[PDB]
């Protein structure tokens, strides 16, 4: 009544091309360019970036401008530092964490 | 307390650890081993039983295929001197070796099965002292070190660990009197698989023959006549003798007579055949079952130019048998549930099938990206003869051969579906496509050998098979041949 | 739509071969290859005979599924005449072997109506008692049979083929390898009680063969849906027209892969991603999905990683790739490949781009060794066994003692291969020439 089923992550093509004539059904997720990284990169940082303390204590020292001050932010890291880290999701959001405050 | 490691599925048996030497105070208080209930051999069968609910129908080649399964014409010789010196060594209260070599199926353990039948026929008569039959094959041994446990629990009925066990027989081989004692013969068959490095267990075996008290006969039976001077010291060779007994392989007219004597009853005879249903009865339908000497003869001399092997010869005669069985059966539409003749086709077709190779054929029926890697790889190999050719080179090679024969039609129309799969969507590739597949698909054939490397340019790739068979299914293809 | 909705899910188990044993498809190219079979089977659990054969074939040529049709097929009408044993090569070792046929041994004699217990000499020592109104054959699978047929000492083989020659049990054991070559593997004295009955399995050997196994897959043939004629319909006329995107793919991978399980799981998801029966028709009509498909399995490869790549990234393997083209053993490292970018930056700039400096290159390199496009100098890589593997995992590389920036690399793509895929409208396109 109850049958196993295995789902299988890997990183590396040379690991998978190993095992191709068992003829495993396979589903490829090719890196993205630098639009969808753009794209992934405001859609999963400008709402904790908009919520953050330093703009939040910043605005009373001095939501939709913070928004765009966050969406700036980002489409500007992206230009500077896109040659330095490729499409690389995780390093570009380790300098987002490092340049915003 | 908090483990390092655990061992969860220690199985441990029921062995004890105090050796025979420390079951009597004395020697003396040895008791006669004798008369001892447990000394000298004083379940599971009905759980692959069931009950049959059909009549199995038994065809008329049936019963030549049942008589010529494994399950004494041509060893007279062998026979009488190995009964001749188990004979004398019982009778006189001695202890000896005896060994016997040969290559497989040659009769080795059925010769010393018939042997210690006999003689156990002659000791139920009284004209011999009785004795116990131990049979100690060395491939049926987990570890080598339990025939040790095997050959003293056959003699006291105890079961102990393999260093007691070897000590009781040292023991008991040693200091027991030979007023209270029993025979023992010992068969040591597949002798080559109980050698191990430092030589222990052989060393035993054979020494406990040369004790005056042992009354052992150790029936050793190897593969080679020159185990002892390849594998062993000068010490068990010493001990093993300058006497050896050579089973040399059959001659084709000593095969033709042990396959007659599986076949004496049944060749020409007659059979009630029922045609409703095929099933045949030895004494409706009259009809004779033959065998042609011919084709017996034909297979026998092909077998002792082999090998010289009966489970050859046998197997040969059941194939040939099966063959014939399966048109007849294809022919009647039987199922399951006047003269039929076993003909030297069946017995040619037995003896082909064996002797055919697959290789070929199976290289002349791969998809074209495999015959162009195969094609490419035998380029490299005639341009350079390195006979290992790195596979960036096989890469290059195969993109070359595709470039330099462009205006082939079969070529202009596979370059598209190689290098983009027919699409427009897919950008031009390095490696053809299957590339991974048709490699990894050599490499499980055997057909290939690839080293262990991580960079896939400079891996060495190497023909496994021979290259002239590689070279005829090349020029099998029709493509590849003209260019 | 319920009547699309069963017509395909019956088009999804008949590519996934799980429909009921009397409607189980078989191909006719493998047809008496398993007749074949069908009679070795049929000796053994009916008539009693003991049988030793091995099937030679490559990886996802229906061995399995043959033998697997033909034990579901005497389970139906003589279930209390044999039990199974089934052994898998990469699976059990030689002491897993003994265990896993006892335990097996006893879980299939209880369900027909302890043998495993104790130390592994006790438990093959009752295997060899069990083994060595009418009797119940064992039937033995033995997938990766060739892992059995080591050259130090083949054990098992011995007491499983002296099982089937000299035992009163009827035994019947089939064994499975890819290796054309088996019967060298084997032992003289396991090979002299082996009974050489070696089934090659049939190949694919024309087109007509891989369309018949292709309309065989994809015709419903019980009234399941409504749209059950129709579809037949559609599927006849595709693949009856010769200039059909069916046909050409089906072509394709004739004269590419010669693979139907390749085939099949290209299929799989073209029934599955329809969401009506006329999607369904526009879908086998085009094969557009096929081609989708196609180009996914191929994105992550060398060609599609290069197009991921940055400028900056492509301008540094573009360099180590010049360098290693003119080393005489492919060989380079950081620095020589970071002094080569620099030299074709200001050649460049001669002629604005930012100049990176070394310490921001170094994560480029790092990126670029992780996206298998380096290799570290004659490493081995992935070894064949967890015994190698253990080995090498106790020593300590001389790659990994020195500085990053002399460690010595090799390209996985050469600059001949760069100039290949890189556009001419690129701006480092001379610089794969030399
Ligand atoms: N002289 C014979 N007469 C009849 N049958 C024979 C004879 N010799 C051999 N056979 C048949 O061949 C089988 C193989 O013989 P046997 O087991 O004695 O061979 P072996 O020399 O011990 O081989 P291996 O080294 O492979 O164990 C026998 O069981 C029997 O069926
Ligand atoms: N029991 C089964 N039921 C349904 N489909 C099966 C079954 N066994 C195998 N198949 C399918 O049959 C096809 C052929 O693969 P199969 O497993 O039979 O190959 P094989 O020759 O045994 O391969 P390998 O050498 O890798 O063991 C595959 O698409 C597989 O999914
Ligand atoms: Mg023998
Ligand atoms: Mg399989």
């Amino acid at each position: 009544k109850i049958n196993i089923k295995f789902i299988y992550t890997m990183l590396e093509t040379s690991f998978l091309q190993r095992y191709s004539t068992h003829c495993i059904p396979t589903v490829m997720f090719p890196r993205y360019n630098v639009d969808e990284v753009s794209t992934i990169l405001v859609m999963s940082r400008c709402g904790e970036l908009m919520e953050d303390s330093c703009l939040r204590k910043r605005i009373i020292e001095e939501d939709d401008q913070f928004q765009n001050v966050a969406a700036n932010f980002i489409h500007l890291i992206v230009q500077a530092f896109h040659s330095y880290t490729g499409n690389d999701i995780f390093a570009l959001n380790d300098l987002i964490d490092f340049k915003w405050p | 307390v908090i483990r390092k490691f655990t061992k969860k599925n220690v199985a441990r048996a029921k062995k004890k650890y105090t050796p025979f030497s420390k079951r009597f105070k004395s020697i003396a208080a040895i008791p006669d081993l004798t008369s001892l209930p447990e000394f000298y051999g004083n379940r599971f069968e009905n759980k692959l039983k069931t009950t049959q609910k059909h009549q199995i129908v038994e065809t008329i080649f049936s019963k030549v295929k049942k008589q010529l399964n494994s399950s004494l014409p041509a060893r007279e010789n062998e026979f009488a001197s190995i009964y001749l010196s188990a004979y004398s060594a019982i009778e006189s209260d001695s202890a000896t070796t005896i060994y016997v070599a040969g290559t497989p199926g040659v009769g080795k353990t059925l010769t010393v099965r018939e042997v210690v039948k006999e003689l156990l026929s002659s000791s139920a008569q009284r004209e011999i002292p009785d004795f116990l039959y131990v049979e100690i094959n060395g491939l049926k041994m987990v570890k080598p070190t339990d025939c040790y446990e095997t050959l003293w629990n056959k003699v006291s009925g105890e079961r102990l660990t393999w260093a007691a066990s070897m000590e009781s027989l040292e023991f008991y081989f040693k200091r027991v009197p030979k007023n209270k004692k029993k025979t023992i013969v010992v068969l040591l068959d597949e002798l080559d698989a109980m050698v191990t490095k430092s030589q222990d267990i052989m060393y035993n075996f054979f020494n406990w023959t040369t004790y005056e008290n042992a009354k052992l006969i150790v029936i050793a039976v190897a593969n080679t006549m020159d185990l002892p001077e390849r594998q062993l010291g000068n010490k068990i060779t010493s001990r093993i003798g300058f006497t050896r007994i050579m089973f040399t392989g059959y001659t084709h007219e000593e095969l033709k007579n042990i396959i007659d004597l599986r076949l004496k009853g049944l060749n020409d005879s007659f059979f009630y055949v029922d045609t409703k249903t095929g099933n045949a009865i030895l004494i409706v339908r009259k009809v004779r079952l033959r065998m042609s000497a011919d084709a017996i003869e034909i297979a026998s001399r092909k077998v002792a130019s082999v090998s010289g092997d009966a489970r050859r010869a046998l197997k040969v005669c059941k194939r040939a048998a099966e063959i014939a069985e399966k048109h007849y059966m294809a022919k009647h539409g039987y199922g399951y549930d006047g003269v039929q003749t076993v003909h030297i086709t069946h017995v040619m077709k037995a003896l082909n099938e064996t002797l055919n190779s697959h290789v070929i054929t199976f290289m002349t029926r791969l998809s074209f990206t495999a015959k162009l890697f195969i094609y490419a790889l035998l380029n490299l190999m005639k341009k350079n003869g390195s006979q290992e050719q790195e596979l960036g080179d096989i890469v290059d090679e195969i993109k070359l051969l595709i470039e330099v024969n462009g205006s082939n039609k079969f070529v202009m129309e596979i370059a598209k579906t190689l290098f983009q799969q027919g699409s427009d969507n897919i950008s031009e590739q390095l490696r053809i496509i299957s590339w991974d597949f048709v490699l990894n698909q050599l490499l499980d054939a055997g057909i290939l050998f690839k080293q262990t490397m991580k960079n896939d340019r400079i891996c060495c790739v190497k023909l496994n098979i021979s290259v002239e068979e590689a070279k005829r299914a090349m020029n099998e293809d029709e493509t590849l041949r003209n260019l | 739509d319920p009547g699309f909705g069963s017509l395909q899910r019956r088009l999804l188990q008949q590519l996934y071969g799980t429909l009921p044993t009397d409607e189980k498809i078989i191909f006719t190219y493998l047809q008496d290859c398993q007749q074949e079979i069908d009679r070795i089977i049929k000796q053994s659990i009916i008539q009693k005979e003991s049988h030793s054969v091995i099937l030679v074939g490559p990886r996802q040529s229906y061995k399995t599924y043959l033998l697997d049709y033909e034990l579901s097929l005497l389970q139906q009408s003589y279930k209390e005449q044999f039990i199974t044993i089934r052994l898998n090569g990469f699976i059990h070792s030689e002491q897993t072997a003994i265990n896993g046929i006892a335990t097996q041994l006893e879980q299939q004699l209880q369900k027909i109506h302890t043998i495993s217990s104790g130390s592994l000499t006790e438990v093959f020592e009752k295997i060899l008692l069990l083994l060595d109104i009418t009797k119940i054959t064992v039937v033995f699978i033995f997938d990766e049979i060739d892992t059995f047929a080591g050259p130090v000492r083949q054990t098992l083989l011995y007491n499983l083929f002296d099982m089937v020659e000299h035992s009163r049990v009827p035994v019947c054991i089939f064994g499975c390898t890819t290796k054309l070559n088996i019967l060298e593997y084997l032992e003289k004295r396991v090979k002299s009680r082996f009974s050489q009955r070696v089934i090659y399995m049939p190949q694919i050997q024309n087109l007509d063969d891989m369309v018949d196994a292709v309309r065989n897959l994809l015709t419903v043939r019980s009234e399941i849906s409504p749209w059950v004629s129709q579809w037949n319909e559609t599927l006849e006329k595709e693949l009856s027209d010769p200039r059909s995107n069916l046909n050409r793919h089906i072509r394709m991978n004739f004269e590419t892969f010669r693979s139907l399980p390749t085939l099949k799981n290209s299929i799989i998801p073209l029934v599955a991603t329809s969401k009506n029966f006329g999607s369904l028709c526009t879908a086998i009509k085009s094969c557009s999905f096929l081609d989708i498909y196609n180009k996914n399995q191929l994105s992550n490869n060398l060609t599609g990683r290069l197009q991921s790549l940055s400028d900056l990234e492509l301008a540094i393997l573009i360099s180590a790739a010049r360098v290693a083209l003119r080393a005489k053993d492919g060989s380079f490292n950081f620095n020589l490949a970071y002094a080569e970018y620099e030299k074709m930056i200001k050649a460049i700039n001669s002629r604005t781009i930012k100049l990176w400096l070394k310490k921001d290159v170094k994560n480029v390199w790092e990126n670029l060794v992780q996206l298998d496009f380096f290799t570290e100098k004659s490493a081995v890589g992935l070894r064949d066994n967890a015994t190698a593997a253990f080995y090498a995992s106790n020593y300590q590389f001389q790659g990994t003692m020195i500085p990053f920036d002399l460690r010595s690399y090799q390209m996985q793509i050469i600059l001949q291969e760069l100039r290949r895929i890189i556009p001419k409208s690129n701006m480092y396109y001379s610089w794969t020439q030399l």
